């Protein structure tokens, strides 16, 4: 049974670090992801690296964040900058080979307990 | 802005000379290498190799190169590597290899203000492996990386891993379809020869092979079919053509089962360990045949010169015959 | 000396020009030893052959006047001197060798006599006729001449030893036999014009004694074990059944053998045609057995057995007298 | 007089250039758009986890240096000038083996539009590195990469974009799908970033989206499994007097089985791991085997050996594990066809 | 008679400029094509291609390359074809393609007095052309070649064959041994793109698939195997190892047949005509002991409880045949 | 400054009136190159194609005395660029199908100058040579595998080569460098020969090497099925004379057994059209098994009766021909096995 089990913080004034390690299978060649859902219904793209190193960000949030994986403990890493009290939500660890992907949550096949962050000024 | 930096890159290459060691008589050069493996895309057992694409980079820094007065990376495109000093560096354990070319030839000549220049290369290798296949398909293979100075003894050129264990990285990257990789080792030595000492590093893995598919493929359907072979052993010694068509078509399908995992798996001429296992059970086989000769000869031919002791003995001796021998081996190679 | 020599000679010429370029024909004569030939790929109908190729002709604009008389130099003036652009005109793959030195020569001689060397391996084409397989012999050609030179422009001739041949035990031949070698000359009639086209034919048969203990004796070997049949009696019935069947399923198993080493050329072979009465003697036999239970047993077949075993093999020694008879004397 | 002028303007366009560093390599980043348009997406090999490609493969990026006044506005190069001017180092993250063409000429075009925006459209052919998982064998659908970035430029210096919406930008030819295998659904267009050990890099993307026919596996390996086990199935209807029969019968369905799983695993790349197609063609071996072991359990409960004559001492009855049988393993069988046909046509 | 030829030579290359097109400023040239086909060497349905390898010429004028005073035709080396305009054409379909190079580098120029020049390359090619297999091997593919100018539109250069009825010769001197060539075909238009408008010529082909070595290799043997499944319907029925043994070696030899079949036919993964035939010839094989199973529980089981086997034998040689008849009837019209 | 001005100023007068078209003693004497070889890795012998990959160093040494120097070293390194504008003797292997120079990262030449002229031009190549193999005795075979190498435009009366050491230790292979999957490299032989053509005489280096394949391979694989075949079909005299079908089965499905081991021990072996020994064994144990079941036809003729012997009217005596076959067949294929295995490990 695959096990995408989150951690790190959920309440700000500054920085955050959220990881999400992963245990069932090694997702080396499978593309890890990180979501964002607000009150509101809305399963939104923030980050994803691929097997071949290579970053893409959500449209909103591009250039703030920055998302990286350990390849060997089957991890990965999204830092969080510069908080926006609009940065209040629950975020997703997701894992997949994305079909009709990266941007769509009908691809990752795999998925985190999902973890509220709570900012507010 | 534009015009003192392309007047600084013609007068740094304003006489230069394309043969000079750096440092020619003084210290020898120290050349730092770095590797980003990008895949293995072949470990082909058949011709004893693995296909290695990478992007092989070298640092050394050259004072006739050093500008001043830019804070920039000078960055240049990759047509000035044929108008500079490069180190002679080549592959011991290869083949047959090409820097690609598409769609511009892939070399980066990136310079900096000391003369430090970063010379990289995307190399699709091919390097070769002495295979100890004599445990297949449970081996743990070595395939390594060789790389030598080819002109310069190490009175002249050095060679470092640039980072100490963690110069090669992307090995986490990579993976093979029926390997599945323990370990990388990074070895720098001097090699001490009759004309001189040269210097050598060594990328190195190791490979061990994943064997749960042949659990699916190779071992599973042997084991049924010696197991269907027994079945003669509760029928009647009356029933001639029952017990003869199960062994008869029990060693038949061991030979197509023998053949096609001949022409299946990767044709290495020499004994291996599912050899032994295939033929092991193949014996067997072939003995629960002999069995139904030896009834019926004893039952039918010496007649008038048991049958029940013989079957009865036999459903004890080899259910315990050929657990003995999956104990055996698979101990004795695992 | 010599590098004045050469210097004096390479002075106002243009290798853009043939040698008498309004003056005559330039008579070539060209000679070939033929190192090994390869194996003959009968799918992609190609041959592997491997020759040094020599050309001779007088370069009068080469001419030197001195106590040397020869020139015996590298492959460093071969871009500068008019070489002769000989293409081989059934060559799918050819490469001169570039180990460890270009593999070209130049001879110059004071007259000007000139002589051109170059080492080539040729995947030739030829096509192979596949009637009589595996019987059959073929004449795989070599054809060439001047790419863009007609026949008013450029003539090959061959010299007095035209082909020199090697020992033919050193050769990667392993299915044909080298029986035959002949040259030729024609000239063809292309759109550019007139070509004069040399050729060295190749003559080439079979070593037949492998098909013989591969196909040949299982087959009838086979087809006589489905013959055994016949002498075991009526009322055993499964036995019958299983002989005919298994004996079928045996003959399948060397159908897969009949098309090995072949193209998938769609006519009848004598291997295909061996393999398929076989086949059908052995379909007989079975539906022999099948109107002999039914019209006797389950309602003369009554004495067919001694019927069949004089038919079949009667038939099947016709079969093979007209077969081998025909297929090796005809 | 046109001709003159357009010679000279040759002439003096590369004078005091120098081909061997950026435009603005400290006054700007140097955007570069791309347009590809695939004419043919090649035959995708399993074994070798790879595809084959054919692009012509559009950039265009504004050289202040080479701005120019004629009569003309655009300008139409040899190779001999487009070796001569600075030309981004795209390269393919993940190419094998990759062609430029050149027959008869060499294929590359370089236009000079008089604001000095170059535009440079050249055709390839790639042998691509598409991964793939194959646990959903034959069942399964994935996504094969094409991925390029400048090679020895990075962010701080070559940024790379598309000529349109990025959508739009990369165009399959409609006669270009040339698959026999798969059959390509669409395109996803996106562009990334990398950190290699020497800087940032702007890293496009477009991934091709591949799902398997099939129809042909459902022919040769699924229905004379299927039809195996129904035979090993159907043995039962048969008397339980006619030992031989039924022996035959079994160990030669085993042997069947045996012929279909090494043929179906032959046509396969060797992974290491347990396809869809595995776990079939193993259940339906073990539906096979336990068919003759039934057949030999009925075996053991014979006590007789002569068949009931059609016309009435004792005889024997149809045993009950064989009325057990001809219930239990057909209602097995279906179980778990709709379990395997209902798990893996749905991912 | 070479002094002055090779004066005239040094001059027409005097001063020439390469990256010129003949009449720069105005009309199109003509360049005329003219290729003659040695061979076509394979034909793969798995990578959707053929190969091909033939000498392809194009005629053109230059009036910088007129010479007078010579009656002759000047055939040059081919070194000074690096030395003149050659046109950009490529080939759309081409996969992988080089010009040979034994002894030397294969081209011609051939300069005639009024500045026409002849350019001949010796091209092996492997041109791309996509393929419906749905009716292998029954079928008739397609195959073409498209020639086209690279980065000159319709404005400055035009294409014509060369002899436009008669320009591809040595099309009927090749003997394929799997195909046929019917006839080949030879449109000349203009394409019409967002760039511009470009000159594109295509030969084309059409193959025929010669079908003697599918019926003597792959059709006949399923043909005489499922027709000895029936002999088991002139077995008598208490016979069981009789009907079994055949129905069950029957059915293994067609899956022998079927594997192998797999193994050397090039394995293309959908459904193609052979598919369905040797599906349906082992269905046939398949009802063929079904029957025997379907008697042997009627006489042996639903004896006891008192359907008659003789009936179901005669009928069965009815229906068989006659329905194996039909099968062939449908499937030898439909793919035809 | 000192040594790099001195070391510039000798490699830029040391190419002055220098030509490479001409041999050193042009007229004068013969030049008298030195060869040696190093064998690294002696890869794969192809028995499909005669041919074998041997990958070496190559160092050969000569004297030019239009180069000679002065100075504080005695030893000068060269660029391959230098090294192009010098004589090398034209050496090329005669049975050499395609050979590769290779060029990763730099080409792999050298080319040292020592102060009296003596020059120095090692080398990495890669030798798909031609073998002429002979497989009358496979698989009991030894092979002859050599590296002839001469010059190509100059005689024997312009050129001699030599070797560098005595010639027992000049052609010296790796022990890491067997990497033969199928053979034994029993040692390497030598030889200095002289080779006529038309073109004149020439010098040719020979260097044999001696190989031997491995035979358990296809004695595990081959000769044990095979064996165990016959014996299997021997099997079946030990049967009573009445179980027709069952000895049936036994003689039919016992050549259907060998049909299968020839076919798949010949498809994985190279295709001469000749008898090897492997045919051999293989088409008299087919022999064997055939004569297996025309014995029991034999027997079947002389039945009278289709009942065997109660465990309590008459019955069947044994048959002569199954006591006599017993003593018959199994010493024939002990004989057949003696004079197998005496005659061709003498070979
Ligand atoms: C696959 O197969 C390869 C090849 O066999 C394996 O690679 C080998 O790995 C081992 C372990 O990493 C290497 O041994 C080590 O070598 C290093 C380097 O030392 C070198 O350089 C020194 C100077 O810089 C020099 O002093 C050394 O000289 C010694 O060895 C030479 C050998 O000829 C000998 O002549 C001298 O007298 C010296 O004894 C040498 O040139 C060294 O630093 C290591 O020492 C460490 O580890 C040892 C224990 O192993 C420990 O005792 C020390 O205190 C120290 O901590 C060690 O000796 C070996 O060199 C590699 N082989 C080659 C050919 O390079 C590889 O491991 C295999 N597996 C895998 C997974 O790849
Ligand atoms: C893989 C299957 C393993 C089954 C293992 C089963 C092991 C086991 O113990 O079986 C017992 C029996 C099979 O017996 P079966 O029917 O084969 O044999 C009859 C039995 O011996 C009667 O006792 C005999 O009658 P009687 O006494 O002389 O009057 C009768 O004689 P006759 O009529 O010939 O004269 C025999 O035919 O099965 C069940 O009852 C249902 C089990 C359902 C099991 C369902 C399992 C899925
Ligand atoms: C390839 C082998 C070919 C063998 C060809 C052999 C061809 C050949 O000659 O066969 C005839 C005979 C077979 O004898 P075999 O023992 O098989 O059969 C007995 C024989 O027929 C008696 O005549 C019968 O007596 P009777 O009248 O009923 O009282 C007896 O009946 P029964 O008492 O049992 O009821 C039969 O069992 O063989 C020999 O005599 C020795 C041959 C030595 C052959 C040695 C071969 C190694
Ligand atoms: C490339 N280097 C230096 C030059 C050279 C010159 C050679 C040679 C190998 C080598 C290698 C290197 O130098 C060696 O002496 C040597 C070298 C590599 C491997 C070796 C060696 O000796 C035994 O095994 O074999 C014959 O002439
Ligand atoms: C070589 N020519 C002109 C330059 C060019 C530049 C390109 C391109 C194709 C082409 C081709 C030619 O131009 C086309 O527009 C076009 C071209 C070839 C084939 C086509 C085309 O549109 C549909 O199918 O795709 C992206 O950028």
């Amino acid at each position: 049974q695959v096990q995408l089990q989150e951690s790190g913080g959920g309440l700000v004034q500054g920085s955050l670090r959220v990881s999400c390690a992963a245990s069932g299978r090694t997702f080396t060649t499978y593309i890890m992801a990180w979501f964002r859902q607000a009150p509101g219904k809305e399963r939104e793209f923030l980050a994803a690296m691929d097997q071949g190193r290579i970053q893409y960000y959500g449209d909103s949030v591009r250039g703030r964040f920055t998302i990286s994986r350990d390849y060997a403990k089957n991890s990965v890493d999204l830092q969080l900058d510069g908080l926006r009290p609009e940065d209040t939500a629950v975020y997703y660890c997701a894992a997949g080979a994305g079909f009709w992907g990266l941007r769509t949550a009908s691809s990752y096949h795999y998925w985190g307990q999902g973890t509220q962050v709570t900012v507010s000024s | 802005n534009m015009s003192f930096v392309k007047e600084t890159v013609d007068k740094l290459l304003k006489g230069y000379d394309i043969r000079l060691r750096p440092d020619f008589g003084g210290p020898p050069v120290c050349v730092g290498m770095n590797i980003d493996i990008a895949s293995i895309d072949m470990v082909s057992e058949v011709n004893m190799d693995y296909t290695l694409t990478m992007y092989f980079q070298q640092y050394w820094r050259d004072k006739r190169l050093a500008y001043s007065g830019i804070p920039l990376n000078l960055t240049l495109d990759n047509r000035v590597a044929d108008q500079l000093w490069v180190p002679d560096t080549y592959f011991l354990n290869d083949k047959k290899s090409f820097v690609h070319g598409v769609t511009v030839k892939n070399r980066m000549i990136r310079l900096h203000p000391d003369g430090t220049v970063l010379y990289g290369l995307r190399i699709t290798t091919t390097a070769a492996c002495m295979m100890d296949l004599r445990r297949y398909p449970l081996d743990e293979q070595n395939c390594t990386l060789e790389i030598e100075s080819y002109g310069y003894t190490t009175d002249d050129i050095e060679f470092y891993w640039r980072g100490g264990d963690k110069a090669v990285t992307g090995v986490e990257r990579i993976e093979l379809p029926q390997f599945s990789i323990v370990e990388h080792r990074l070895v720098s030595r001097n090699v001490v020869f009759a004309t001189g000492a040269y210097p050598r590093l060594s990328l190195s893995f190791r490979l061990k092979r994943n064997i749960g598919y042949f659990i699916l493929q190779t071992y599973m359907p042997s084991i049924l079919i010696t197991i269907l072979s027994w079945v003669s052993f509760w029928i009647n010694y009356d029933a001639s053509a029952a017990r003869v068509a199960l062994g008869i078509t029990t060693v038949l399908t061991m030979t197509t089962i023998n053949t096609h995992l001949r022409e299946t798996l990767p044709k290495i001429p020499y004994v291996k360990a599912i050899d032994m296992y295939l033929m092991g059970c193949f014996v067997f086989v072939f003995l629960a045949l002999l069995e139904y000769a030896f009834v019926n000869y004893i039952f039918f031919g010496r007649g008038p010169q048991d049958v029940n002791a013989i079957d009865r003995w036999s459903r004890i001796v080899f259910p315990f015959t050929f657990s003995l021998f999956n104990l055996v081996y698979w101990l004795y190679y695992v | 000396d010599v590098t004045v020599i050469l210097n004096n000679l390479l002075e106002g010429y243009d290798n853009k020009l043939r040698p008498d370029i309004g003056v005559k024909p330039t008579l070539i004569h060209t000679d070939m030893y033929v190192n090994s030939i390869g194996p003959v790929n009968a799918i992609n109908m190609e041959y592997t052959i491997d020759i040094f190729f020599a050309q001779t002709w007088y370069d009068r604009r080469l001419k030197f006047n001195s106590t040397i008389k020869v020139l015996r130099l590298n492959s460093n003036m071969v871009g500068k001197i008019w070489i002769p652009d000989t293409f081989f005109r059934n060559s799918k793959k050819a490469d001169a060798h570039w180990i460890t030195t270009p593999n070209r020569m130049l001879r110059i001689w004071n007259d000007g006599r000139v002589l051109y060397t170059l080492r080539l391996t040729i995947d030739a084409e030829c096509q192979l006729q596949l009637h009589n397989f595996p019987m059959d012999e073929h004449s795989c050609p070599l054809e060439f001449s001047s790419y863009g030179y007609p026949r008013e422009e450029i003539v090959y001739q061959w010299k007095r030893s035209s082909v020199e041949v090697g020992d033919t035990r050193s050769w990667r031949l392993y299915q044909f036999s080298f029986v035959g070698l002949r040259n030729t000359t024609e000239v063809v009639k292309t759109t550019s014009g007139d070509y004069v086209v040399m050729s060295v034919y190749f003559d080439l048969s079979r070593r037949m004694g492998y098909f013989t203990i591969q196909t040949y004796i299982p087959c009838t070997l086979i087809v006589v074990l489905s013959w055994v049949s016949f002498w075991i009696n009526k009322d055993a019935v499964p036995a019958r059944t299983s002989l005919g069947i298994t004996t079928v399923l045996t003959m399948t198993t060397l159908s897969t053998i009949a098309r090995k080493s072949l193209p998938k050329v769609s006519y009848v072979t004598a291997m295909d045609l061996f393999v398929s009465v076989c086949f059908i003697f052995v379909f007989s036999a079975l539906v022999e057995y099948g109107t002999l239970h039914y019209f006797v047993s389950n309602r003369r077949i009554a004495k067919m057995d001694s019927y069949a075993r004089i038919f079949f093999p009667t038939a099947f020694c016709l079969f093979n007298l007209v077969y081998w008879v025909s297929y090796l004397y005809l | 007089d046109n001709t003159t002028v357009f010679t000279r303007i040759l002439d003096r366009l590369l004078d005091g250039y120098d081909n061997r560093l950026r435009p603005g390599l400290g006054e700007r980043v140097t955007e570069v758009k791309t347009d590809i348009f695939v004419t043919s997406f090649g035959p995708v090999s399993d074994h070798d986890m790879e595809y084959t490609i054919d692009v012509f493969f559009r950039q265009s990026w504004k050289d202040e240096r080479l701005k120019f006044k004629g009569p003309m506005t655009v300008l139409r190069l040899n190779n001999l000038m487009a070796s001569k001017i600075w030309t981004p180092d795209t390269f393919f993250h993940n190419g094998k083996k990759s062609v430029a063409h050149n027959m008869t000429m060499p294929n590359k075009l370089l236009r000079i539009t008089e604001d000095g925006t170059l535009l440079y459209t050249m055709r390839l052919t790639v042998r691509a590195e598409c991964p793939m998982h194959l646990e959903d064998f034959p069942m399964d659908a994935h996504a094969c990469p094409l991925k390029f970035g400048s090679y020895a430029y990075t962010r701080a210096e070559v940024v790379y974009e598309w000529t349109r919406e990025p959508a739009r930008s990369v165009v399959v030819a409609e006669d270009g799908s040339r698959l026999n295998q798969y059959d390509l659904l669409g395109q996803t267009v996106d562009s990334g970033i990398v950190q290699s050990s020497t800087g940032e890099y702007v890293v496009m993307t477009t991934h091709f989206h591949l799902k398997r026919k099939i129809g042909y596996f459902v022919i040769q390996t699924y229905l004379p499994c299927i039809m195996t086990v129904i035979l090993s199935q159907v043995s039962f209807w048969l008397n339980r007097e006619s030992v031989p029969a039924r022996t035959v019968f079994g160990v030669t369905t085993v042997l069947t089985m045996t012929t279909l799983s090494i043929s179906a695993r032959n046509s396969l790349p060797k992974v290491a791991y347990a396809t869809a197609m595995d776990w079939f063609i193993a259940v339906c071996y073990a539906f096979v085997f336990s068919a003759l072991i039934e057949f030999a359990t009925v075996n053991y409960f014979t006590k007789r050996g002569y068949a009931w004559d059609g016309k009435s001492k004792t005889f024997n009855s149809v045993s009950k594990i064989d009325r057990l049988s001809r219930i239990a393993f057909p209602l097995l069988f279906g179980i778990f066809n709709l379990v395997y046909w209902a798990t893996y046509l749905n991912r």
